[PDB]
RNA sequence: GGGACCGAGGACCGCGCUCUGCAAGGAUGCUGGCGUAAUGGUCACCAGCGACCCGUCUUGAAACACGGACCAAGGAGUCAA
RNA sequence: GAGACCGAUAGCGCACAAGUAGAGUGAUCGAAAGAUGAAAAGCACUUUGAAAAGAGGGUUAAAUAGCACGUGAAAUUGUUGAAAGGGAAGCGCUUGUGACCAGACUUGCGCCCGGCGGAUCAUCCGGUGUUCUCACCGGUGCACUCCGCCGGGCUCAGGCCAG
């Protein structure tokens, strides 16, 4: 596909990265954190980190933490998003590397 | 005439009366400097008032009503701009309210200062709402729900999803996508194989 | 400091629901209270071990009552201008969304109670955040 | 949040059911109570060796005085009796759910019944009232677990 | 202040309670040896050096005998034993500079990163182990001429079967 | 001297005193802890104490007599002069 | 032609096969019974098997709306899970244990320094409406003043439970 490859270079270039490296964070003051673990466990290589500390810290922004963790070195930042408790949408960013900025986002819907 | 008209408005009927069970009534009125409904902090039964209102372009009037106009309610209110500085329009209040009622004194400037916080409050949750970019949207619809719940139990059915992954690791062991001697497999399973 | 203002501490006298009298062993009664009027019926004499009635000495404190934990009184809101309403009792009074109320006028409620700096009780039913 | 325990897969499963069907509830409860839990060709063999009065059915919860044999000592109930048009309306019923299972593509020896039950149909209108019952049942693959590789320290 | 008061919350009436200096017990003497109750270091032998405000008092251990520092502690939570150790020779300056209550008391990559983590046991200062060895030095050269109260202070204190707290003198 | 329970009120106003402010018309000060859980609710079960038939209708007595298998809906001081 | 009437146990006995079905020798007595869906598109075809029944599959926005049909209460019943019990237990007060559920203050204002930009600033110009001295636009600018925004620095106030 012509139109996909110009559209994206980044997904559908020659060779990935070797090993993929994920950061896994919940939605903002979540208490979903035994559900994304286990979403972290999915991947290899992935880590999960709490996106607030405390009810009354700091309220980081998804385009806070994709810069945040291209600068360590990660590949893609998983949220989940939550509702009743449960989780009900996955955002996947794609932060690449190098020179070419954060590309696309993905949001899904965690039904069952 | 306003002690008559109180005695319409407070113990028959005010379209502007909103009725609470926690112990308070409230005024819908717009011109009110206090959403309840006292005798006090009538628009109606008072027929000098004062009030504090805030336009959509930010800027806070001082609305006065006299008696001597009060048989004409197109010509009813004076509307007073007042001062971004803050003393400054605390001042205007005790300057252009003067020889007024102590309490529509005391209420006009305290809706001077809830005003003033809000438009703080705006700005810095705008800034903040800016900053995270997430924004609250309606859930799914009631239908649009059992449509999705109806048509992901077809195609869990339709999937037949523990037999297409039978079907498609068997299809990539015979087409030796796992190699010479694989750590897949047995070895004499394989040899069945060939 | 963004709460509820200086309210002395609440006192609930009692915390459990006055029930009808022999309402657990018959389905027919609900367990709304009435009031016995038997002449020999045990709880309406009050001897000891039996359900204890309702009241005037039970009644809340004036100060705190109608009062939420959290020091709020409810306020019942079907649209963005019952909000304002609390613009000069935000301190005092908490909105509660009306049941009947669609998923974007929640949303236009919502946004308002903050602007307002006042307290919601339902504020996350028919809505859900995306980044 | 708790999390129930999720429905085994439905191209795992075979289910079969019977409504309005002539034959009494007490009776067919007490028969697939005898049944539940247990093996596709273990269970038709019960079930056809009560049709030819050879095994009984033990009655618990709806049970009558009416037999008491020495075959109530695998169950270790006195009261035991044969009830011939449950057995049948049963086996017609696990005959069909396992041809089910076979047209989904299952193995055939190795179903076991893990869900059977007994509704009551609505009665027949004629002083005298017929009881009929709505049965329905649920045939599953045995659980069959694979072993794990050796963890590869890196 | 900068704002007219928006609602009508009543400011408090002039409350009646002018603050007035702790008085502790007459057992408490700048040098008693003290038995602590609760704590980290619950039934450890302490000695006393200054009384301080609201009940607090502070107390060392030594460090080098039973492991104790410098440290507050709350009067009635402190058992004091009759023997009383001399403080001849201990610097009261030094003394009166950890008696104040400053001493005791005191958005980013590696701010998000850091969330969750335990936070790592950060070491003792430069200050504080240099103060604590100022104030021991001519202490333990004191607990030495004493018999027996260099293993006394090193011990913790326990009840054994028998032992009533109600006929015991400390 | 030791202990327990309690802190109602909310600008000032009074009576006073040991008068640069006080213990004098009602609790402040200092320190700590609190969000993968502070603190509640519901159900199930154990435990200590208490009580263990409702409406009517009599009696010195209900331990009398009448009614009560259960649930839904209906159901009885109304309207005229 | 109407109604401060009733709304399928109501309202005429009958909203529908209603003086019908049915009973009595006869005179006479006399019921129950409304609601798929917007549209039958009222489930083609495969496969069980003797049936007012299933499993696939299809129509439909929806079939947990399938001529047993809008919603679908309680009595009563079955399966699964937790706990308990042996003529116990049930209700009142008070803890404890387990399971599930919820989630505390909505968590902010104020000063100082630098830059930027708008004004209600300028005895600036022009216009509009007015209650005739008050408001609103358009164009000018930053000497003064006041607001915002951004980047630094500082201080204060914060809900609850203990000691
Ligand atoms: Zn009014």
């Amino acid at each position: 596909p012509d139109s996909l490859t110009s559209q994206f270079p980044n997904l559908f270039a020659d060779e990935p990265p070797p090993v993929p490296k994920i950061l896994v964070t919940t939605g903002i003051n979540g208490t979903i954190h035994k559900e994304a673990e286990e979403i972290a466990s999915i991947f290899p290589n992935a880590t999960y980190i709490r996106r607030t500390a405390h009810r009354y810290a700091y309220k980081y922004s998804v385009r806070e933490i994709a810069k945040f963790a291209k600068n360590r070195g990660y590949t893609a930042l998983l949220v989940v998003q939550e509702d009743q408790k449960r989780p009900s949408r996955l955002v996947v960013v794609h932060l690449n590397g190098e020179g070419v900025p954060p590309g696309p986002t993905l949001t899904y819907t965690i039904r069952n | 005439s306003d002690e008559i008209v109180w005695q319409i408005i407070n113990q028959q009927f005010c379209a502007f009366k909103l009725k609470t069970t926690k112990g308070q009534n409230f005024c819908r009125n717009e011109y009110s400097v206090s959403g309840l409904c006292n005798r006090q902090s009538c628009p109606l039964a008072n027929s000098r008032y004062a009030t504090v209102r805030q336009s959509p372009k930010g800027t806070i009037y001082l609305y006065i009503k006299t008696i001597e106009r009060s048989h004409m309610p197109s010509k009813w209110w004076e509307k007073i701009k007042l001062s971004q500085n803050y003393q400054k329009a605390l001042e205007q209040i005790d300057q252009r309210l003067q020889f007024f009622p102590k309490f529509l004194i005391h209420k006009c400037k305290q809706r001077l200062t809830r005003l003033v916080q809000v438009a703080i409050r705006m700005r810095r949750i705008a800034a903040e709402e800016a900053r995270l970019g997430e924004k609250l949207v309606p859930k799914m619809a009631p239908k649009i729900k059992k449509r999705e719940e109806a048509r992901e139990r077809k195609a869990l059915a339709a999937a037949k999803l523990e037999r297409t992954i039978e079907r498609e690791l068997l299809d990539r062991l015979r087409q030796g996508a796992y190699g010479d001697q694989p750590l897949n497999c047995n070895p004499q399973i394989w040899k069945k194989v060939l | 400091m963004v709460a509820a203002k200086k309210h002395v501490p609440i006192v609930k006298k009692r915390t459990k629901r006055f029930m009808r009298h022999q309402s657990d062993r018959f389905k027919c009664l609900d367990s709304a209270w009435r009031k016995p009027k038997g002449i020999d019926n045990r709880v309406r004499r009050r001897f000891k071990g039996n359900l204890a009635m309702p009241s005037i000495g039970y009644g809340s404190n004036k100060k705190t009552k109608h009062m939420m934990p959290s020091g709020h009184k409810a306020f019942l809101v079907h649209n963005v201008k019952d909000v304002e309403l609390l613009l000069m009792h935000n301190r005092t009074y908490a909105a509660e969304i009306a049941h009947n109320v669609s998923s974007r006028k929640r949303i236009d409620i919502i946004t308002r109670a903050k602007q307002l700096g006042v307290k919601v009780t339902n504020a996350k039913a028919k809505v859900t955040t995306e980044v | 949040v708790r999390y129930a325990a999720t429905e085994i897969a439905p191209t795992k499963s075979a289910r079969a059911r019977g409504s309005y069907l002539r034959v009494s509830f007490k009776n067919t409860r007490e028969t697939a109570q005898a049944i539940n839990g247990w093996k596709l060709q273990r269970a038709l063999t019960f079930l056809q060796n009560v049709i030819d009065k050879k095994e009984a059915v033990p009655m618990r919860r709806y049970a009558g005085s009416t037999g008491r044999t020495a075959q109530g000592k695998q169950w270790g109930v006195s009261r035991a009796r044969w009830p011939v048009k449950s057995a049948q309306f049963l086996i017609g019923l696990l005959k069909n759910a396992e041809a089910n299972a076979d047209a989904k593509g299952l193995d055939t020896g190795n179903l076991i019944i893990k869900h059977i039950q007994v509704n009551q149909a609505p009665k027949q209108r004629r002083p005298y009232m017929s009881n009929p019952c709505h049965i329905e049942l649920i045939l599953t693959e045995a659980e069959e677990t694979v072993q794990k590789s050796e963890a590869v320290v890196r | 202040q900068k704002w007219y008061p928006a609602e009508d919350e009543a400011q408090p009436k002039k409350v009646r309670k002018a603050v007035r200096p702790w008085t502790p017990r007459k057992s408490l003497q700048p040098g008693t040896v003290l038995i602590l109750l609760a704590g980290r270091f619950r039934g450890k032998r302490v000695v006393l050096l200054k009384c301080l405000d609201q009940g607090v008092l502070l107390v060392t251990g030594p460090f080098k005998i039973n492991g104790v520092p410098l440290r507050r502690v709350n009067a009635r939570y402190v058992i004091a034993t009759s023997v009383k150790v001399d403080l001849t020779g201990v610097d009261q300056a030094k003394i009166d500079e950890v008696a104040q209550p400053k001493y005791f008391t005191a958005a980013s990559e590696e701010a998000f990163f850091k969330q969750g983590e335990k936070p790592q046991k950060k070491p003792v200062s430069s200050t504080r182990a240099a103060d604590q060895k100022a104030i021991d030095k001519a202490l333990i050269a004191n607990i030495k001429k004493v018999d027996m109260l260099a293993s006394y202070l090193a011990s913790s204190f326990s009840l054994r079967k028998g032992d009533k707290p109600h006929l015991m003198k400390f």
